């Protein structure tokens, strides 16, 4: 399975995945939740801006038979970004709350997908 | 007549670094100053004596060990506004 | 090194084939 | 109110250079207890009026303020600054300014044509209310002292490349006659201004404080080379207390 | 880098963009081919 | 010429002062670039007495010295230059002062090095200067070479230097 | 890999036959009912060629 | 046809106006040309390819067209990083192939095929001033450009997507879903003006804008290409215009010429159709990374970097633009309309924000600030980087510089050939391209000006 | 080399400020201006003495009339521009004169360079600016562009005066 | 003063572009 040598190589991309998890629990949903669009925007602009790099890295360097489920995955936490991107500028509040669970799930479900 | 920064230069400010009105630049020729304890000196100025950089809060051991050891390189001066206004101590123009 | 070698005859190639196309066409009398 | 909108419904249109308003007309207050220390958030300050007081030959003539126009844009405000307002024993209420974009040169255009630059500042200003308040509400005025660092810095170059740190200290252009100018020897002394900030709005239920201010402070003396005039600035602002 | 089956004809396609160029010249010569008429 | 015959004076046996007061006004008012054709302008009209001033007196010939008695020379303005660094070196060609432009990182401030000047023979025999004002002062007169005090009141000389009638000519 | 070598190097060999050829064909009046059907077969050979190319390129 | 001076009346160095009256050595000519485009576009394709180096950015490696097919979402992933280099060889490939076939065929008809289409065939054969025809082969070509625009359309919607470097975590090639089918911001972009904070539609700023343009653009198109072929030319526009090869030739002289100058302001200005991940930054987005840089550098090493007042009395990190917004200082106070995805997260509803500055900058932020402020589009001629003083080492001039550069002097020197071809068609339909006769010289009849 | 000696004659002549120099500017560009509108206007008020799109073959070396008309490009100048020649003896003597006038008022200049005898200064506006450290115009910005350009030139230019000119002393703005 | 001279001078330039203009001698075929 994983050389305990292969996970630790694998950290290089998960200490961001999970500063970026526990940020998008802890700050983003109360941004989400205060209505504050503009502030979602830059969190999912500056803090999140190597989310895309570093979600694709894990999936490269992980087991050769979990690539594929992991980079789709990560592709539908992206595909829920832009579109709470997009409801963060129609100011949307339901939209929004609807997309940032969707990418909630979506990374959980990548999450578990760690050795 | 000479203006105030050239009345500072014949001082002891002219010779050694000051605590007080010294620039970050100038902390670069002690080994281990640039950038930290230079900053943290810099944040805690002004100092009436030269002694009382070791009572900065906040310093590690090994920062008191390196201030203690390049004590004799530092003076104190009276703060001059002309080398502290608006940050002239971080940034002075000069690249 | 041979890398500039061929560079130059595939240059040289290049360069030759346009005049003798006229070159041809010339000699033989050709719709020039 | 600019509150809901974004930078691309606000740039171009001056809108940045407006504090922000306490829409609710409430007059309500905000509580304060006798030895605590209450952050100010995002402190901001329009200047809407200017005056500068006349130099005239005479020497006991009544000085007077004249106004000015500003030629400079709308670049005179001073926004996003973090303070502090302490209550002592008394129920005295203390603001102590701390940091932010404290500071807007400013020059202004007298009738007869005299441009009038000036540091128009905020830069650590602590001002103290009369003792005996348990509140902010509309009596709270605190007038204090603000320090004015010089226009030109230190560092500045005049037209003859002279300068206090930097540039020559003598007239370069004029071998023989180098040293024979004042003008050869730069200063930029610290002075002093006044400043009252009457709040007049209190919006208890998010701290947000507004009212308006009354500050006088020296003008650009070139480093040092012409006296300072007095500038009387007017104008609004906006605080926000964090209880 | 080209793909490594066409790599031992780097030289060749580092030759080919000034090859409109040529053809800049090439009516020139046919100019003077035929006499400038 | 002039540091011939002082030496040749010093060689006799006189003190420094002795040897610079037998050097003649005139003598060291040629040693003078405000006399020197190649300084003046194409509408620097007039006199060169419309210039520096009528000339009065010579001021003596100084001596700078570091803090450490390294005697120190000013390096001379030459003719191309309308404006000139202060710069002073020593005996071996070595830069020990100047007058900085940026004091952000100097290292050979007149302040910092503590030049003195004295001056031997003209006005100002016998005395020595340590005030850096006074000192500079007398470094950007040593840059013109001999120093001379001028009346500026009587032709309302504006500090320029004129061509004399050689240049003109 | 040596075959795929061998038609790259056959294409760009009748390409250069081409070039010299077609301009050559297509500017002689008096000898064009010999060279048209030579035009036809070379554009088809270069056709085929480059079609062999790209199938050995996804051979290789 | 008249290949000589005695017969045509043009010399040599004016010999392709031998062609005006030939319409199949015309279409000959016009079709071996294009041969040189489709055959430049694919030569220089795959000597880009042959000097790539992927893992260096495309902007240090003096590449024009691989940022062309990277903008397109091909071979690329998240920042521009090269993915494969098999869609760049293989888009070098297809053009250089059919580039031969487009020289084979410019050679037949302009040394082989009827040097005149008119007696072989009405469709294809066209009198210069047939108004139908005329406007009928415009109508053709504009369907095949509103086809063109709508291709564009479906590569960045149905068929992989186009980068966005707008992309939330990060620019990326992502598929567009929402385009921008809104007629108010589609054309409100050309009621723009072209000054500072406006730039006309340089300022298109999203994939959603650029995609929604080339639906409308191909709608556009497409419905002028039925319009011309169904109709002619009515009174007004055959009273105004010339009505001449030359004179058309003169009118897309004068449309080239706009073109190239819009592009080269497109290249200099725009980083959403231009993105820097691949060009490198716009010279704005260089400057405006120097200030980021150096109030990075500054604050941490303790400055306030509000309160800190420059030598002049501005503040030396931060100011206010004139319409009051909160922008870097220094000289970049002129570059305060800059947007870009790695500083637009710093950016609040006033402009830049404190609390952002202070406790939101992310280490990439700085990576890319130093690596934009370096990769300023300032070089010499001889490609030496940097500022012009600066020493040789350093071997870069942006594909910015290079585009914008080349595109000005195109769209100059189009001008110039506007006047040329506008003066010379005016004069030659007037009768007096060849001089004034002597006999009936206009001036001799008029009165005296005074 | 003659770029050096181009840009020494700027820093240390101020020599764009020499009327004499500003004359010889205005003689260059006047004649190339002369140049290229007597070409052009020849070129464009031409005789239709042939048949070809080619105007080039109808003139003949030895024919006796004008090949362009005068009166045509008289009265298009007159109602452009306001004035036209009328003379084509004194256009061709002011085409000779323009830049032969202009070579020689530049040469004069030099000869006053020649002798340091410079236009560098308006002593004006240097004893305004020496009192007043709020005037500036672009003369003193220039100024201060020479002074610089000296200071900063003069040890590589000159190495056999052995310039040593330390770090300090150099004249520079701030952050440059 | 020295503004009265410079406002003279290019006032005296540009009357003569006036009279040169308006005033000129006309030319004539003869
Ligand atoms: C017939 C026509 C007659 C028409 C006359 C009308 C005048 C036309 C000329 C306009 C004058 C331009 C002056 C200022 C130009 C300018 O501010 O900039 C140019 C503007 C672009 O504007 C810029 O556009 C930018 C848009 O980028 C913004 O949005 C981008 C989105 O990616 C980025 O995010 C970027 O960071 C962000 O800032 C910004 O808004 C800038 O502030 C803004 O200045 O170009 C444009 O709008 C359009 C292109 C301008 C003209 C193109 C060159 C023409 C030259 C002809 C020379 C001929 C010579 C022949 C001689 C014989
Ligand atoms: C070779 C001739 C010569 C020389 C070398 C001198 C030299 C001198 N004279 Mg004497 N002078 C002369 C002739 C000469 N003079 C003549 C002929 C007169 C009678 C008018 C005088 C009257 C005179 C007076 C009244 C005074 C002098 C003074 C002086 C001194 C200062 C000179 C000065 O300021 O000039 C300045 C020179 C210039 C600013 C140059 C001006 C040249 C103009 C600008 C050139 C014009 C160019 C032209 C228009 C371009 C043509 C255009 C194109 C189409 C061809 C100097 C020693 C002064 C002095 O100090 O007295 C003791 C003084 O007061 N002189
Ligand atoms: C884009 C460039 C271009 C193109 C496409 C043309 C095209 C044309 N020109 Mg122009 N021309 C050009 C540039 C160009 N010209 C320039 C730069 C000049 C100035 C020197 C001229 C000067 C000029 C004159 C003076 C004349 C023409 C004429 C012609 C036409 C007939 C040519 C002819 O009889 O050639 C005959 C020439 C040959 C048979 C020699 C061989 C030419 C072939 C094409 C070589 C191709 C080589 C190529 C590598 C082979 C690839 C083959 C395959 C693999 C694709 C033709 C349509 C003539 C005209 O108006 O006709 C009425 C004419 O009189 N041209
Ligand atoms: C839009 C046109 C365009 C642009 C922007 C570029 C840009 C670039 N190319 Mg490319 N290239 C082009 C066309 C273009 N090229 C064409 C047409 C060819 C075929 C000849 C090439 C062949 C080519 C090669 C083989 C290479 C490049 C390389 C480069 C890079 C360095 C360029 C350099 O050092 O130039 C040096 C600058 C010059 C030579 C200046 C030329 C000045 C011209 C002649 C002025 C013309 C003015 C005007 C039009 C003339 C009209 C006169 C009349 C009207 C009066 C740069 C990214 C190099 C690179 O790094 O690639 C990886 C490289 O190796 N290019
Ligand atoms: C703009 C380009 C263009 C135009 C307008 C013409 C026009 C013409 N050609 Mg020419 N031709 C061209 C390009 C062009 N050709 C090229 C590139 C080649 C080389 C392959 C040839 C080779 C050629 C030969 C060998 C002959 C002609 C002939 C003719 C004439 C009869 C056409 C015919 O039978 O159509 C009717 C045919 C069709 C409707 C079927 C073809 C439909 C096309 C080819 C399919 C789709 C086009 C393309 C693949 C789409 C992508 C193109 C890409 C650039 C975007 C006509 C004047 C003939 C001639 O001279 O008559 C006397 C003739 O013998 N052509
Ligand atoms: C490139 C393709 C193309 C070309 C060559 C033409 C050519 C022509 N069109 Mg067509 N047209 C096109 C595309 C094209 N059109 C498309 C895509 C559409 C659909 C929208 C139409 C719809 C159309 C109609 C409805 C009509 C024409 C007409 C005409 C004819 C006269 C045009 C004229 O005088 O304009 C000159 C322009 C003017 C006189 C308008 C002046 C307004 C000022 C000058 C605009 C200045 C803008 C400035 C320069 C640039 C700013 C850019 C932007 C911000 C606006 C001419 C044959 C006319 C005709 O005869 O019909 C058969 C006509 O009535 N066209
Ligand atoms: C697509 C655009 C286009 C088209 C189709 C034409 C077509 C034509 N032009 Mg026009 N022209 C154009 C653009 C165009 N022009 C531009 C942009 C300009 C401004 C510079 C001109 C200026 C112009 C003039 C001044 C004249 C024409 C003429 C002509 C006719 C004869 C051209 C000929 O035989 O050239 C022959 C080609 C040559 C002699 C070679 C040109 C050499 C150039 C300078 C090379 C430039 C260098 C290039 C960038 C590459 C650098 C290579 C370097 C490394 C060596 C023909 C109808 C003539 C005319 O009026 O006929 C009626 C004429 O006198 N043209
Ligand atoms: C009848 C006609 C005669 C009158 C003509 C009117 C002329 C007007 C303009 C004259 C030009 C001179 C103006 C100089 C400015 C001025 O005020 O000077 C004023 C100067 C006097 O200058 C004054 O001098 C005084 C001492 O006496 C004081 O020093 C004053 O400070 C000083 O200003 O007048 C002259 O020097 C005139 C002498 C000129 C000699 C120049 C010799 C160099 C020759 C150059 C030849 C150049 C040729 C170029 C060819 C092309
Ligand atoms: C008419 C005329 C003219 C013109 C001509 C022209 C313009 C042309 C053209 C032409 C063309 C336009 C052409 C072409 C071509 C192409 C080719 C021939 C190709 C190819 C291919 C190949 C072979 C490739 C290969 C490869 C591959 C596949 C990949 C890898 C790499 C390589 C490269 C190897 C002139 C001016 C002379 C004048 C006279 C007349
Ligand atoms: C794609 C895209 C887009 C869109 C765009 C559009 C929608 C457009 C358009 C366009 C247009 C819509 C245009 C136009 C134009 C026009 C012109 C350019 C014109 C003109 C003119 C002329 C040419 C005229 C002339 C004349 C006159 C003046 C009068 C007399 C007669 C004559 C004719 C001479 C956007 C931006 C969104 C985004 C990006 C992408
Ligand atoms: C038909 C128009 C053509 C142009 C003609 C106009 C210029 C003619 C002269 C009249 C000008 C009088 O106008 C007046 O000038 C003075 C002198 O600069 C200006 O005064 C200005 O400069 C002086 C000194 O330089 C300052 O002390 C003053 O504070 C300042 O405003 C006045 O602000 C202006 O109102
Ligand atoms: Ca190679
Ligand atoms: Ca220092």
């Amino acid at each position: 399975t994983y050389s305990p040598e292969k996970i630790a190589q694998l950290q290089v991309y998960v200490n961001p995945i999970a500063v970026a998890r526990d940020g998008m629990e802890k700050r983003l949903q109360g941004l989400i939740a205060d209505q504050n669009w503009v502030d979602t925007q830059t969190y999912i602009h500056g803090p999140l801006g190597q989310l895309r790099r570093d979600m694709l890295g894990l999936a490269s360097s992980l087991l050769p038979k979990d690539q594929d489920k992991a980079k789709t995955l990560a592709k539908e936490v992206f595909g829920h970004l832009e579109r709470l991107d997009a409801a963060a500028k129609d100011r949307n509040g339901s939209q929004a709350k609807i997309q940032y669970q969707e990418a909630l799930a979506d990374f959980d479900s990548f999450l578990n997908l760690l050795p | 007549e000479l203006n105030a920064v050239d009345a500072k230069l014949t001082t002891d400010f002219g010779q050694k670094i000051d605590l007080n009105n010294s620039d970050i630049r100038d902390f670069r020729g002690l080994r281990g100053f640039y950038p930290n304890l230079a900053s943290e000196i810099i944040k805690n100025a002004p100092y009436d004596t030269v002694e009382e950089v070791l009572d900065i809060p906040g310093l590690s051991e090994t920062q008191k060990s390196r201030l203690e050891a390049n004590l004799g390189s530092f003076t104190v001066t009276e703060p001059s506004i002309e080398l502290t206004s608006g940050d002239d101590r971080i940034n002075p123009g000069v690249y | 090194n041979l890398e500039p070698i061929f560079q130059l005859t595939f240059l040289g190639l290049i360069v030759l084939a346009g005049p003798a196309v006229v070159f041809v066409l010339a000699f033989r009398g050709g719709d020039l | 109110d600019k509150s809901q909108l974004t930078y691309d419904d606000i740039v171009n249109t001056g809108l940045a250079n407006v504090c922000p308003e306490i829409s609710s007309f409430t007059r309500g207050t905000i509580e304060v207890e006798p030895n605590t220390k209450y952050f100010v958030s995002d402190f901001c300050m329009e200047p809407q009026e200017y005056f500068v007081k006349e130099e005239p030959v005479n020497k006991r003539q009544k000085a007077e303020y004249v106004k000015g126009k500003v030629l400079t844009r709308q670049t005179t405000s001073l926004e996003q600054i973090r303070g502090s307002i302490a209550v002592g024993a008394d129920g005295t209420l203390t603001f102590k300014e701390k940091d932010g974009i404290d500071f807007q040169p400013i020059t202004v255009l007298l009738p007869g044509g005299e441009e009038v630059p000036f540091f128009f500042t905020v830069k650590n200003f602590t001002g103290t209310t009369e003792p005996g308040f348990t509140s902010i509400n509309s009596s709270t005025d605190f007038v204090g002292d603000f320090n004015v660092p010089s226009y030109r810095g230190a560092g500045f170059l005049d037209p003859k490349a002279r300068g206090l740190y930097t540039g020559y200290d003598n007239a370069v252009a004029l071998p023989s006659a180098a040293d024979k100018f004042r003008t050869n020897k730069k200063e930029t002394p610290l002075g002093k201004g006044t400043l009252s900030l009457q709040v007049t709005q209190v919006d208890g239920s998010t701290g947000e404080i507004a009212g308006i201010f009354e500050s006088e402070q020296p003008s650009d003396t070139d480093l040092g080379a012409k006296e300072p005039l007095d500038v009387k600035v007017r104008g609004i602002f906006y605080g926000r207390v964090d209880t | 880098k080209l793909p490594e089956a066409y790599q031992i004809f780097d030289p060749l396609v580092d030759v080919l963009p000034v090859i409109p160029l040529f053809f800049l010249a090439l009516a020139f010569v046919w100019q003077a081919a035929v006499g400038f008429k | 010429e002039i540091q011939r015959r002082v030496d040749s004076q010093l060689a006799e046996g006189a003190s420094l002062s002795e040897a610079w007061s037998t050097i003649p006004e005139k003598l060291a008012f040629y040693d003078y670039v405000g006399n020197s054709p190649a300084k003046g302008g194409l509408f620097r009209t007039g006199a060169m007495n419309s210039g520096d001033g009528i000339a009065q007196e010579w001021i003596g010939h100084p001596i700078f010295k570091d803090k450490e008695g390294r005697e120190l020379e000013v390096r001379r303005m030459p003719n191309f230059f309308e404006t000139f660094p202060v710069i002073m070196t020593d005996a071996d060609g070595v830069v020990r002062a100047d007058i900085p432009f940026r004091r952000s990182e100097s290292k050979f401030s007149v302040e910092q090095t503590g030049v003195t000047v004295s001056f031997y023979g003209g006005a100002l025999d016998g005395q020595t200067f340590s005030n850096p004002s006074d000192v500079k002062k007398f470094a950007r007169k040593a840059q013109l070479g001999e120093g001379f005090d001028f009346d500026t009141e009587t032709f309302n000389s504006d500090g320029v230097f004129r061509t004399s009638p050689r240049g003109w000519f | 890999s040596i075959v795929f070598q061998i038609a790259l190097a056959a294409l760009v060999l009748f390409s250069f036959v081409m070039v010299v050829g077609v301009p050559v064909a297509y500017a002689s009046p008096q000898n064009w009912d010999r060279s048209k059907p030579l035009l036809y077969l070379g554009s088809g050979i270069w056709a085929i060629l480059v079609i062999v190319v790209a199938l050995l390129n996804f051979l290789v | 046809g008249g290949r000589d001076l005695p017969s045509t009346g043009f010399a040599w160095w004016s010999g392709n106006a031998r062609l005006i009256n030939l319409s199949g050595k015309l279409l000959g000519a016009h079709v071996a040309h294009a041969g040189l485009i489709v055959f430049w576009a694919g030569a220089m394709t795959l000597f880009e390819v042959a000097h790539f180096i992927p893992e260096k950015p495309m902007y240090e490696q003096g590449l024009i067209l691989l940022p062309h097919i990277a903008t397109l979402g091909w071979g690329v992933g998240p920042a521009g990083e090269v993915t494969d280099i098999f869609p760049f060889f293989v888009v070098g490939v297809l053009h250089l192939i059919s580039s031969a076939v487009l020289g084979l065929g410019g050679i037949y008809h302009a040394l082989r095929g009827p040097e005149v289409l008119e007696e072989y065939s009405s469709f294809f054969g066209y009198d210069w001033k047939d108004k139908n025809q005329m406007t009928n082969i415009i109508g053709y070509h504009l369907i095949l450009l509103g086809c063109g625009a709508l291709l564009l359309v479906f590569k960045a919607m149905f068929f992989g997507g186009v980068y966005d470097t707008w992309a939330p975590g990060g620019g990326d090639v992502r598929v567009i879903t929402n385009p921008t089918l809104n007629p108010a911001i589609i054309f409100g972009y050309l009621l723009k003006a072209p000054f500072g904070g406006e730039g006309w539609i340089i300022s298109v700023n999203n994939m959603e804008d650029i995609i929604g343009g080339h639906i409308w653009i191909g709608l556009i198109c497409i419905s002028g290409g039925i319009w011309h072929i169904l109709t002619k030319p009515f009174g007004w526009a055959r009273r105004a215009l010339i009505w001449s090869g030359e004179a058309y030739l003169s009118y897309s002289l004068g449309a080239l010429s706009l073109m190239g100058f819009i592009a080269s302001v497109f290249v200099w200005f725009n980083n959403t159709a231009y993105p820097s991940e691949f060009y490198g930054p716009t010279g704005m987005e260089a400057s405006q990374s120097q200030a980021f840089t150096f109030l990075v550098r500054d604050q941490r090493l303790g400055a306030n970097i509000a309160s800190a007042q420059g030598p002049t009395g501005l503040g030396k990190y931060l100011m206010r633009s004139p319409s009051g917004e909160i922008i870097f200082g220094g000289e970049t106070m002129r570059f305060w309309d800059f947007r870009g995805p790695w500083l637009e997260p710093l950016r609040g509803p006033n402009g830049l924000d404190l609390d952002k500055l202070r406790n939101d900058i992310q280490p990439w932020q700085v990576r890319r600030a130093a690596e934009y402020m370096t990769h300023a589009p300032l070089g010499s001629l001889n490609s030496v980087g940097g500022v012009i003083t600066d020493v040789n080492s350093f071997n870069y001039v942006s594909p910015r510089a290079w585009l914008a550069t080349s595109h000005f002097v195109l769209g100059f020197f189009f001008l110039v050939g506007h006047l040329w071809h506008a003066g010379r068609a005016r004069a030659a339909a007037a009768g007096f391209e060849k001089g004034i006769d002597r006999e009936t010289e206009p001036t001799l009849f008029m009165p005296d000006l005074d | 080399g003659i770029f050096r000696f181009i840009l020494f004659l700027q820093g240390f002549h101020n020599w764009t400020l020499n009327p004499f120099h500003m004359m010889g500017v205005a003689g260059i560009l006047g004649g190339a201006l002369l140049c290229a509108i007597h070409g052009a206007t020849v070129e464009n008020t031409l005789f239709e003495d042939g048949e070809d799109s080619n105007t080039f073959r109808a003139f003949e070396p030895t024919q006796a009339e004008e090949t362009y008309s005068m009166v045509t490009a008289n009265r298009f100048w007159s109602q452009i521009f306001g004035i036209a020649f009328s003379n084509k003896r004194w256009l061709h003597f002011f085409m000779l004169f323009v830049p032969v006038t202009g070579l020689w008022m530049s040469s004069v200049g030099i000869v006053g360079l020649a002798l340091n005898l410079r236009a560098y200064d308006f002593v004006s506006q240097e004893l305004r600016a020496a009192e007043d450290p709020e005037f500036e115009t672009f003369y003193t910005a220039n100024i201060l562009l020479n002074e610089g350009m000296r200071a900063w030139m003069a040890p590589q230019d000159q190495p056999h005066e052995n310039f040593i000119f330390p770090e300090e002393v150099l004249p520079r703005g701030n952050a440059l | 003063m020295e503004s009265v001279a410079y406002i003279l001078v290019l006032t005296m330039a540009l009357a003569v572009l006036f009279f040169a203009i308006a005033f000129r001698e006309p030319p004539r075929i003869e």
